[PDB]
């Protein structure tokens, strides 16, 4: 019941840099993950909250935000990852639970 | 480890229980599993998703009416449609999310999904 | 620009006043406030604000509060002075268990009459927690304190109550899961009445309160310190079923005119030891969920140990559990037993004579209750304090440190209506 | 029934009928009422001497005769009713708000008043 | 003090001035008086604190700027005014206090207030 | 901050607003407290009502419909403000309170209410 995504659609060369945002419509603290989809795939977890990679993704991905404004840069593009990535809100300022709650996105990203 | 099952070709008008189970996982550990949807061409959108230590619900305000989630098995879990229409073709997943500092955020093990169609 | 005065301006500041009760026992009262059968509560977006458990005022009111009422509803009631007299007294050795050798006496005495020039010998059994050995025997506290006896219709159930702000205050409540005691928390919502909270007294186990929605909460002040309690709040109950398994009668002795005396009677059946049953399965899992958020804050691969109790009185080594006004303090040993790297039968005693919240001067006896009592509570917590491995043992302390588990998400503020700011605009 | 949820002053000014209703609205919990009970009356009383005095009685909204000193913030108009929230500026210039009340009296009691008499 | 007595709601709109102070005017008949002079000035402030809200503050006749809905009436006021007794009145309508009241607060707060800032 | 001192009325009334101010400004000590803090209310509101019914509400100088009546006193206003201290004036006149109170009362009423509505 929280995020909203604007970018839509972006295209980069190889090598290049693209970023992404997100934004909520009530405060959440911290509380934004990111998701990695590719075609035909379930989706990879980028990011725990605004400033936290999980183990495993390459350090070109990155990302800040606080309150309701929320980023994702994604840079040294390599060729064709191709994904759709998306927010999540984490924290729930309703019920007070901190668990998804509300999920949105898309950005076509293409390189 | 998730793996989803119960899903098909179903007519429109009837009712559908899907289920999941972890395999390795007992689920008396501090996660919530939740299920996503994604219709074909379309982005990923919440359900809901039920607390397994305590078995507490949350749903997309959407989805009230609709779904409803239970814990059976201490390794399983199911979501049930009260009723289901075209519009609800999708492709459906259980997901974990497991307890990092003060978010139940880490929603790293998700299944493969099982597709619904109507 | 000019200055513009608003009246009904949403500001708070941190306030103190009294509460308002909201809901014979001897608690309930029965003079509070009917409650709002639909009340409303009130969220606040984008509001973050800071609570603090361990300084909540909210906690010594309600301390005040049930001791004063303690003593207002318990005070016109019968004095037993003429019991402090030297008893001859013998074990009761007629139909017992082991278990239960030298527990019980059977006491006799000289007692005055309806009238003054004459007096009785009447008996009574005693449980041994009771009596002093000066076969010449003293009740406990007649060289400390005077001992009232409660009065026989008064109900001691754990009665909730509610809690409500006077016109002019509000009350706001932290809605925040995995929140500790204390700090900023991002949900809050406004209530005028608190949810009802019921004045459970006990010691070592909390019994009957709220739960945790996500994980089994500790809560402590500064936690590194170990020289403060530890509360910890479970996310599932553990049930516990107490017996007391002697079918008892009771006698009403005259002790002068308009007073009587509720002395034991005789036990039908034969006599047996008190004792809780706690489910083991379901304590096992329990205690593992304490454990691994206990590492949190001492290291993952820590040896978490937990003992039994320190050393000291009935009070502090015993869990203290009070149902259907009979009092009971269970051995509460076995319950803790394990490093982390059926059922668990907790023998329990019987005591009439108790010594409360006002600790001297004042003495208060617990009239028998005929029949066998059957009690099953929900175990929602525990009292913890702390001593490679660390080491966790039950724990205890003045009863503010339960309340305040209920109240932890509570803080009283005060509305503050009228301001200005800048305008263009001028009169 | 509490505002400030968000709320910038701007829009928080729209929902003073609600807040402002809120202030009026011998046993251990006998007397404790009665006392309560006074209490509840005298904030009540209060508020509505300052307004009868500086003659907003009646008003939600009152402008009045006192010009802003510029010593008392750093902001505009523009910004504080927009993107602040009216607990966070009632906290920023709450160290004026007995200058500002005593310039509130005076503006009534002589210009108002012994000027017009 | 009292009036209805006999006195359609035309005349007794006209005697609002008695009936309106009237409103105001630890041994066991001890603590009781001190719980019933508290009683009588929270009612007082109660209506007091009504006539504040929708404008009336200080008048015993109010016209206001809420229309009147036919829903709340099945007579014209040539038939209530001379033929009713305020009391028959105040009974036949009772059923719509809370929507008035509430109206009533609206025309205040946004009507005058917010539309005239 | 009582006036009053060598302050004739002209001056005199130059002071209202410190004055009307400090209007409203179970142990032997603990009961009396609560006593006393209802006395005070109660005389806060009764002079309120009066201002309320007079039309004088929110006002600390009031000019009324009453005519001065000559039987009321034996000086010209160029006397009384001038020379007159407050204190000596309210007692020159002080069994025609009750004349001047029902006269203002009707002066309401009846001219700036049952024949304006
Ligand atoms: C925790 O909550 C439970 C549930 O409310 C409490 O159990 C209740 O205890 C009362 C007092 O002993 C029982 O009332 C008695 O019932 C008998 C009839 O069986 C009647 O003759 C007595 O006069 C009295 O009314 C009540 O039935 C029992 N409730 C249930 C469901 O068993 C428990 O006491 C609470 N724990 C603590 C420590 O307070
Ligand atoms: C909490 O703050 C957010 C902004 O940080 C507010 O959200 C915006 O509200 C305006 C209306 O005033 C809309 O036009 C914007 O589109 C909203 N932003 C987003 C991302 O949706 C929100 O309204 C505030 N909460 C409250 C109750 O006022
Ligand atoms: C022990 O805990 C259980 C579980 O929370 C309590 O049972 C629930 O009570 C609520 C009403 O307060 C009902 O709406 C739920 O449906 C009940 N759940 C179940 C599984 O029965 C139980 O009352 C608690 N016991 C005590 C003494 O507090
Ligand atoms: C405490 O008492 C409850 C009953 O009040 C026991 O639970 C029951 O167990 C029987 C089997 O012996 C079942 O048929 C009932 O359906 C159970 N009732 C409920 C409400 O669950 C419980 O086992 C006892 N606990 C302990 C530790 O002895
Ligand atoms: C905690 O447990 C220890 C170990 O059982 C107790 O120490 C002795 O236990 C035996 C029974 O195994 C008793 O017969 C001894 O009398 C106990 N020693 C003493 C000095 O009492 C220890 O007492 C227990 N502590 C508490 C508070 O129960
Ligand atoms: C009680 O009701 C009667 C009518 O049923 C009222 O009597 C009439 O009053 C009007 C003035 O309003 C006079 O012009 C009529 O001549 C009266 N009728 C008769 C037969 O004399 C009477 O006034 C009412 N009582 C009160 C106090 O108003
Ligand atoms: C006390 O009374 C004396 C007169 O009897 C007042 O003194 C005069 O005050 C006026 C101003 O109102 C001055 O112009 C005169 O010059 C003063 N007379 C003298 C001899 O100095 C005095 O002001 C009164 N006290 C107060 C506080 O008003
Ligand atoms: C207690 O002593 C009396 C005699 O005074 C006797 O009749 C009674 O049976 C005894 N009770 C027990 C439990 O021994
Ligand atoms: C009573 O109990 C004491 C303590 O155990 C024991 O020494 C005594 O012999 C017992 N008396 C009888 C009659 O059994
Ligand atoms: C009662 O008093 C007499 C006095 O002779 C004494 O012998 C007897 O032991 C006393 N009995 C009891 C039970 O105290
Ligand atoms: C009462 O006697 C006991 C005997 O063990 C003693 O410890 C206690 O201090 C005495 N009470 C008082 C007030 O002296
Ligand atoms: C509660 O959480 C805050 C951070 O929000 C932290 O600073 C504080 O130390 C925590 N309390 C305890 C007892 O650890
Ligand atoms: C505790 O368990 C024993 C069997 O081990 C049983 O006989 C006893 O009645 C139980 N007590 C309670 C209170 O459930
Ligand atoms: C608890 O029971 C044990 C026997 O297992 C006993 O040694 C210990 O002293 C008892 N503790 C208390 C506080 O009664
Ligand atoms: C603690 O565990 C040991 C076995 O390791 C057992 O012998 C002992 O009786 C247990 N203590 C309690 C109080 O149950
Ligand atoms: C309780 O936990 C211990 C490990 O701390 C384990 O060895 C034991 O088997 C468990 N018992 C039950 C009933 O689960």
């Amino acid at each position: 019941i929280v995020m909203t995504q604007t970018p839509a659609s972006v295209e980069a060369a190889v090598g290049g840099t693209v970023t992404i945002k997100c934004q909520a419509s009530q405060r959440i603290g911290s509380h934004v993950s990111w998701y990695q989809q590719k075609p035909g795939q379930r989706p990879k977890l980028l990011i725990y909250g605004a400033s936290n990679l999980e183990s495993g993704v390459p350090s070109r991905f990155s990302g800040s935000g606080s309150g309701t404004q929320f980023t994702l840069t994604i840079s040294d593009l390599e060729c064709a990852d191709a994904a759709t990535y998306y927010c999540q809100a984490t924290y729930d300022p309703y019920t007070g639970g901190s668990y998804g709650a509300g999920f949105g996105g898309g950005t076509a990203v293409v390189v | 480890q998730l793996v989803e099952s119960g899903g098909g070709l179903v007519k429109p008008g009837t009712s559908l229980s899907l289920t999941c189970k972890a395999s390795g996982f007992d689920f008396s550990d501090n996660y919530y599993i939740c299920w996503v949807r994604q219709a074909p061409g379309k982005g990923l959108e919440w359900i809901g998703c039920i607390f397994t230590q305590n078995v507490r619900t949350y749903y997309a305000n959407w989805a009230k009416g609709r779904f409803t989630i239970s814990k059976t098995s201490s390794t399983t879990v199911t979501l049930q449609m009260t009723s289901l229409t075209v519009a609800d073709t999708a492709t459906y997943f259980c997901a974990r999310f497991s307890d990092t500092g003060p978010d139940y955020g880490l929603g790293n093990l998700w299944g493969p999904g099982s597709l619904v169609t109507v | 620009l000019w200055v513009t005065v608003y009246y009904g301006v949403p500001v708070w500041k941190d306030a103190e006043t009294t509460l308002f009760c909201a809901s014979h026992n001897v608690w309930a009262t029965h003079a509070c406030v009917p409650t709002d059968p639909n009340p409303q509560e009130i969220h606040l977006e984008n509001v973050t604000e800071e609570f603090n458990m361990w300084k909540n005022n909210m906690v010594e009111q309600m301390h005040t509060d049930i001791i004063s009422l303690w003593d207002q509803s318990l005070k016109p009631c019968v004095k037993l002075t003429p019991l402090c007299v030297t008893l001859q007294c013998t074990n009761v050795t007629n139909n017992i268990t082991d278990d239960m050798r030298g527990e019980l006496k059977n006491c006799s005495f000289n007692m005055t009459t309806e009238l003054r020039d004459k007096k009785q010998k009447v008996y009574s059994l005693f449980y041994r927690l009771d009596v002093v050995q000066i076969k010449e025997y003293r009740l406990i506290n007649c060289n400390t304190s005077a001992i009232t006896q409660a009065c026989p219709k008064v109900s001691f159930e754990p009665i909730p109550i509610h809690y409500c702000a006077p016109a002019g205050f509000a009350i706001l409540k932290c809605k925040d899961k995995k929140f500790n005691g204390t700090g900023p928390c991002p949900s809050v919502s406004t209530v005028q009445c608190t949810h009802g909270i019921k004045p459970v007294v006990s010691t070592q186990l909390l019994l009957n309160g709220s739960l945790a929605e996500e994980e089994v909460m500790i809560r402590s002040e500064n936690i590194t310190n170990n020289a403060k309690n530890i509360l910890v709040q479970f996310n599932t109950p553990v049930q516990i079923n107490c017996t007391r398994p002697n079918n008892n009668t009771r006698k009403s002795i005259r002790i002068g005119p308009g007073q009587a005396f509720y002395a034991t009677g005789d036990i039908i059946g034969d006599i047996r030891q008190a004792h809780c049953n706690v489910s083991k399965a379901t304590w096992n899992e329990t205690l593992g969920k304490v454990v691994k958020q206990l590492r949190k804050h001492f290291g993952n691969n820590t040896i978490i140990r937990f003992a039994n109790s320190s050393g000291g009185d009935l009070e502090v080594t015993t869990h203290s559990f009070n149902c259907g006004g009979e009092f009971f303090y269970c051995n509460t040993s076995g319950l803790f037993n394990s490093t982390w790297i059926d059922s668990i039968t907790l023998p329990c005693r019987i005591k009439q004579i108790i010594n409360m919240w006002q600790r001297i001067g004042q003495a208060m006896y617990a009239p028998p209750i005929q029949g066998v009592i059957r009690c099953v509570s929900n175990i929602t917590g525990l009292i913890l304090t702390r001593d490679t491995t660390e080491t966790f043992r039950p724990g205890g302390g003045d009863m503010r440190d339960n309340w305040r588990s209920e109240l932890y998400k509570y803080k009283v503020v005060k509305i503050e209506p009228l301001g200005v700011a800048p305008t263009r605009c001028k009169r | 029934f509490l505002g400030a949820a968000g709320s910038t002053m701007g829009a928080a000014s729209m929902t003073l009928t609600v807040q402002a209703r809120n202030l009026l609205s011998l046993t251990v919990w006998g007397i404790k009422q009665l006392q309560a009970r006074v209490l509840a009356v005298e904030r009540y009383l209060r508020d509505q001497q300052l307004l009868g005095i500086w003659g907003c009685s009646g008003k939600l909204i009152c402008c009045t005769n006192v010009p802003w000193n510029s010593s008392w913030s750093n902001r505009n108009l523009s910004e504080i009713w927009d993107n602040m929230t009216w607990l966070q500026w009632d906290k920023e210039i709450s160290n004026y708000t007995q200058i500002i009340y005593g310039l509130l009296e005076e503006s009534q009691n002589q210009q108002e008043k012994n000027e017009q008499d």
